[PDB]
């Protein structure tokens, strides 16, 4: 009934520049909190970014100053602009949007591995 | 049968001796009392009193009990007249019964020395100084409980925890929880004292405000119990916590009158909702069949014009959409008019009941 | 003419013998009956009874028939007084006629043994146990018929057939059709028994609820007939199937009172719609001529401000557009005020008629 | 002064001879008429008539003219009583005056043989067959005139001429013009015959419906005159053509009653508009000063929240914008409540005046 | 006790001599006055006067002071009757007291020759010609003050100065300032003369319209003082300048009646706002919990459905959003109905108070 | 009064990639069901795709996984993205939008033949 | 207060293809009729096209089938697509929008002359 | 809480052509007056342009006819189109939006120096 599809993946070399996108239908993002989560090989998922509804953006220590998460608030679209990618980034990424206490929804995954 | 002539201020009223002896303990019937007023010179009992009243006090003797006030004698002059004639307290209550005035003031204080004293402290707030202090404290506790129910569900405080669920805690770190537990502590203590100090424990599960206290206590206990012991019950229990707003009716005489008005008028509210359902079916069907052909119209079902039909008739007005055909516009103006026509019909009964229960406090 | 003095409780009322003999079968006129009360000692007929009433019972004798209750004698004390005086049932119905109380209870059961027994079963639901069972079954059948009319036109079930037309079927595969045929079977059987067991077959096409049954049966039969035997009739026939909501009025006493209220108040509803049409022409013309010059305004016709004028006056409020000029805003505030002023004028007549027909059941 | 004792049904009423001779032409005063009822045996005038009425007919003699009906005697029994006593037509009109009933039916037909006959044909439509024919023709002509005023300003017919102005024509090619001239021909002929056949030519410019006919004729003549003989007058003249809707009031008795109601209630309408202006200034100022700081708010002036304040108080509701601050929301809920509170206050006076003028036709 | 028989028109009323001597200065009590009416032939005092009234004038003697009008005697005939009997002005005021009619007309002109003459000029505008001139000038000054308050905050005139702040001036270049100072000059002069010419300087700070004059003068003086001598006070002072609209109540008798109505009905307005707050909490909570699950819904808090709940119940209707679930739609139709049900309940009390104070001017 | 105009046709070779478009005026597609129909030479029309109002997409067996029908729900536009075209596709195509029980509207036709 | 500005002019040769534009502010075109007028040197203005509000387009005989007038109904813009320009076209063009009986507004002019 | 960010700066030579942009969030520009201010080295800021809400544009003497200030009234964006830049222009620029009597907000600055 609802779906979270994403693109922009692949492989990159050192000092790259890329932009994954997450889009959905059955769920206006204008009304729900959202973020991008990554899962390095060998440990559990960590968070790249969070844009709680209302324009409050917070990022984890690893991606600070190299990453931006924006909701075009149009076309039910959230876009992440990653920058100067480093080999520690190598991972599989996932997208999400949820209301605390009621529902949680995920994407299928789309990976970016840095050479 | 011998006849007796009573002259109230020049107006001669006559009756058979049997009629005024039917009730023998009364002033006219008792031979000795009546003997004082008797004048032997003209064989008549002269009294100086209101003329329009003594007519009704002879009907009571001749009709075996009926007491009805003439419509041109004011209440006070009549109440005094039954007293001079000595018709008895049974008679004066019946007169109050015919003017329909509430006569019930049954307050059975237990009179066991301590149970009665603390019951006077906790039930009747006008009695003392600490009674009004306890009333003021209870109203302020209820108010901050409502403020916690609404500010808890606000999102600005949860932004330290706004995270996906896949990653009522007794950790005592959440301030809403500890102030909530203080409110439920006060409600529980107050209810248990009103249980153990009441003069009638059999009737305590009959008064509706007591059942409001119980159903306001309940959901915090069952969520604490099941947490330190479901997913269907949790969304219902989170909305049975809204009844603490009705627990503010013990301290208001306007909410209690709205409860009496809404109890004594249920047939009218049933007629209101029934008329609304009839009109919603009729007008939503007519606008669906008068606008479906247009390729730019938006009504795609009969159970899709229902919201449009309710908002147009009540006058909120937003609509899901709005008619775009000449035919939809004719069925939308008739809908707007028939709405106020069919909802203004049962309402004067409800406002008349409110006005009656609102002045009966006086 | 000899004179007769009647003394009702000390109050002497006198009249000519001719006046009380006009009606000879009555208590005062009949020589023998009146002879009992007569007292030969003072030549007066002493009675002990209410004083304010015996005045009206002498007017009836002196006015050839008029019977009017004094406004200070309660109904019960008067009804009893006509009985003691023996004025006759013709007199007491006239008193009921002057208090205007409905007096018609004509229920001609046929009394042919079986026609009468099944008529008692099917018409008066309070009579038995199976009568209330039949009432409950009929109300549930009507309710599921309404649910099929609305869920049939929903689109979620038709998505196996949502295809362009260029590529009521008796295939019995569509579940809506077979449950619809079961409902029309029940309506037909019930109507035919109420026809053949009625005690008056000439009056059966006069009662309005019977004509509601017939026009609820009709369109399914004519669509079945023409299907197994048009494109203008089909959109009308699909909306004459909405009258099964009015066939729920035989089992409600609130819908029947709204039908009496809307029949007895047609002049007021005509005045309501007439005043609305006047105001719509006047205000839509004034807003078109006070906003046409502005290049950013949207009123392009006088028959284009009509919807804006109806929604502003009734208060639904949406409007097709909204004034953008200072002049459009002055003609839009006057329109808002004059709307409630001209629609609140004929409504108290309608609510007074409803209130009368609503308490006349009592 | 000698005394006279009149006994109406056992009730002895007594007065000085001088009082009943004040009015000498009346039944009691005239010595001969009163002599018939006199009984020489007991020196009293026995009459058999209603007791509660003869009290008021002695006040008229003792009070020099006042005639007031007791509140417990019905109108019919009193009207008859003044007739038997022979109090005169001046007296019965005063009784009608005290029950306040309209008494004016002044219809001065000229009686000059032809002027009277055609005046009967054209003024009173119930008189004949052709009178109702003339009423039906006049109503249909007025209706098609309204239809031409609205369909003329529609744009679909002008699309053969929808071209820039830089590139009421008597070319007789425009069909709206020739049907408009036929309507004004009928109005002119009908008005000129009602002028020349009236029985009072001095009062003809006093009746308001005649001045409605004149101001409905006027603008077509002045535009024809100036066309075959300005740009400020043209937009006013195009809106004085809307008064042909009020010329439909000669043939309706509901529009005439709304005209009487709106004339006799101008102080209340002035109070309505005054209270609205006060509330609009107060609430628009408070919402402008409680929402100006927010950078995303839209109120940029105090004369920019005026429309928002009128639509919220009357309840149409659209608003130019909507509050976005907590403070704007508190001044917007108070505005919504105070609106219905301050517009429901003068309205019961207006509906009571309408109800009075609406039942006075009966 | 000797007895006295008074015969008012054939009706014999009798009483003990002591009762009519309780009040000795009155007509019946004074031996000499009563002696005129006495007739020695039959030992009765014949009077020719209304029968229904003399009954109430004997109750006053027998009840020590009570004076109550029978409900079937019109006011004028009674007022005259207390005068003939000579019951005294204390008695007639008590009769006026029982019909509850306002009796206060206390206008203490100082009578010091000049203070009284100019007080007559400035207070009572109907007295002279210049008094109406002064009333007309004061109303026009108040009107142009309101026009300056609104046109000052308009932005079209400030566009010579619409520049960022980082780059009430006594430069006398701003025209709004000099016309504002002229208005405050007129208000100050008029208030100071009404102070120094009043006949009661102690009561001058008690009348509410005087305190309206003072709080209309205040903010211009404190902003001039602090300017030629804060940022929290400036936004409050700019909204206390809106009270010059209430200074227009000295010259209107409709605003003064709305002030009396809103003072005498504060319990009802408190009940109105209390019922609204209850309904807003209840319905906003139910719509938040019946629409939160849907991913496309917009209610994100319970203190975010509050505006939606106020506009749906009052019927303005816009809403912040609109329900999109079947459950939100059922809690939105109940909200629309319960709104008018709970706000129409205390309003008839307020309109009845207005109607009373509105006709008491007559 | 209403019209359904379409473009994007021509001829293609094996393994092509193309996108026809259908646009209309006098008929918001936001409110009506729509689909693309093709007519091979020699037999009657068959269906390429259907997007019943409400986002329920169904395709016939021949075009499964090679075709997508989307309503931009903006500009009253329905677009079909055909992919890897095969010679069996050779045909003339048509567009439509209808309400069951009330009205049916067609396009003029625009052909795509695969070499 | 209102203005009608236009672009796209110049000179063209035989068989050209061009598109003038008319834009305005102080006047939504969504609500008013509009057209393009040209003035050949030596005679008075004739009409190239008219789009009466409501989408009814009519053209004069000279430009039939070579010209299209469209209101993007967005951005208060009316665009004319002229095609296969011929030397008889040589002229100065003007834009307009009016309400019959109330107001008439013009553009400044912008010329297209065909070689 | 509110911010005014701007771009388009750098250095230019004689006769250049450039366009700075100012965007914001927490402040719809549809509802507030706005302008661009520059600060030459050595004296206080002077004004390049002002667009008071309602489309009333005024410019200072130095930039007349070489500068345009426009609010796309979309995307909360005000754009200045500078033209034929001259060496006297050398300066640091700033953006602003304010309501007289209530609030005043500034940008961080973005410079354009002409060679
Ligand atoms: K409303
Ligand atoms: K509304
Ligand atoms: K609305």
């Amino acid at each position: 009934e609802v779906q979270l599809v994403e693109s922009g993946g692949g492989l990159v070399q050192a000092g790259g520049s890329l932009g994954l996108s997450c889009s959905a239908s059955g769920l206006l993002f204008s009304r729900n909190s959202a973020g991008w989560y990554r899962q390095a090989p060998g440990k559990q998922r960590e968070f790249v970014a969070r844009i709680r509804m209302g324009g409050s953006i917070n990022y984890a220590d690893t991606v600070k100053g190299r990453f931006t998460i924006s909701r075009d608030n149009a076309k039910n679209t959230v876009y992440l602009q990653m920058n100067s990618l480093k080999p520690e980034d190598t991972a599989v990424y996932y997208c999400s949007s949820w209301r605390t206490g009621f529902y949680e929804y995920w994407g299928q995954g789309t990976l970016v591995t840095v050479s | 049968g011998e006849r007796v002539v009573i002259n109230i201020s020049g107006l001669r009223f006559e009756t058979q001796l049997k009629t005024l002896c039917q009730f023998p303990e009364t002033l006219l019937g008792d031979p000795k009392r009546r003997m004082r007023y008797f004048d032997p010179l003209r064989n008549e009992y002269f009294f100086d009193r209101n003329r329009p009243s003594f007519d009704a006090i002879l009907y009571y003797y001749q009709s075996g009990g009926r007491i009805r006030r003439p419509v041109n004698v004011p209440i006070d002059i009549f109440s005094e007249e039954i007293r001079f004639y000595q018709l008895g307290e049974e008679a004066m209550e019946k007169f109050r019964e015919d003017e329909g005035f509430l006569r019930e003031e049954e307050r059975p204080l237990p009179r066991r020395d301590f149970q009665r004293q603390v019951w006077l402290l906790f039930e009747y707030p006008e009695s003392s100084g600490p009674a009004r202090g306890i009333a003021i404290v209870s109203v302020l506790v209820i108010l901050i409980s409502i403020v916690i129910f609404c500010l808890e569900t606000l999102p600005e405080f949860r932004d330290e925890k706004d995270y996906p669920a896949s990653t009522g805690a007794s950790s005592f770190s959440d301030p809403f929880f500890v102030v909530e537990t203080l409110c439920i502590i006060w409600f529980s203590f107050e209810l248990l004292v009103r249980f153990f100090a009441c003069p009638s424990k059999a009737t305590f599960s009959r008064n509706i405000m007591n059942l409001i206290d119980i159903v306001a206590i309940i959901p915090y206990f069952i969520t604490l119990g099941t947490e330190l012991a479901s997913l269907a019950i949790l969304r219902v229990i989170r909305l049975v916590r809204v009844f603490r707003i009705f627990k503010l009716s013990r301290h208001s005489k306007g909410l209690q009158i709205l409860g009496q008005t809404l109890k004594a008028s249920m047939r009218e509210l049933g007629l209101l909702i029934f008329f609304l359902f009839i009109g919603v079916i009729l007008f939503s069907s007519a606008v669906y069949f008068a606008e479906a052909d247009d390729p730019t119209s938006g009504f795609s079902s009969i159970p899709d014009a229902f919201w449009w039909a309710v908002v147009t008739m009540t006058t909120v007005g937003y609509g899901d959409m709005h008619p775009v055909t000449i035919g939809g516009k004719i069925v939308g103006s008739l809908c707007a008019i028939a709405g106020v026509l069919t909802i203004a019909l049962p309402v004067p009964v409800i406002v008349s009941n409110f006005n009656y229960f609102y002045h009966r406090e006086t």
